[PDB]
């Protein structure tokens, strides 16, 4: 239901089968709320805020860090027990201590 | 409140005084107090570990 312009406007209603990870309560009184401020999405409770805690989620950018995370999410680079990095290139798991292959990957 | 004796009952609790000449709303107050608690507890614990 949330899109680019309603994300700070509509409360968020959840199914309280499990306790809230923030307030340790079985079922909350009111739906939670989202807010945007200086590049961080803040989620809190509505009604009596002191009933629950507040959570901050940061989003800043860093194209290069995002690229690194996306590359890491494909499980193409792995670290072994001995400490060498193995990469998945051209249908093979390759490692080479003297010639690094992360840049090739 | 004060201390009647500084030679035997020097034992006290950890306490702080904060006064900010401004008004904050509920959400900013809550995030600020969370961060304050974390920072101050870490600083005091590090001092205790490294000196006491
Ligand atoms: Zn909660």
């Amino acid at each position: 239901d949330l899109d680019e312009n309603n994300f700070t406007t509509v409360p968020l209603v959840i199914d309280y089968v499990t306790p809230c990870a923030l307030c340790k309560k079985r079922s909350h009184k009111h739906p939670h709320q989202l807010s945007l401020e200086n590049g961080a999405i803040r989620i809190y409770k509505t009604g009596n805020p002191h009933s629950c805690k507040v959570k901050i989620v940061p989003l800043d950018g860093n194209k290069l860090f995002n690229i690194a995370q996306r590359i890491l999410d494909t499980n193409s680079v792995l670290l072994t027990e001995r400490g060498d990095h193995i990469v998945w290139i051209n249908n093979s798991w390759k490692f080479n201590s003297e010639e690094p292959l992360i840049t090739k990957l | 409140e004060s201390l009647r004796d500084e030679e035997a009952y020097s034992i006290v609790r950890i306490f702080m005084d904060v006064d900010l000449d401004a008004c904050l709303d509920e959400i900013d107050y809550l995030t600020a107090i969370q961060d304050f608690i974390i920072e101050v507890s870490n600083c005091v614990a590090r001092f205790a570990f490294t000196e006491c």
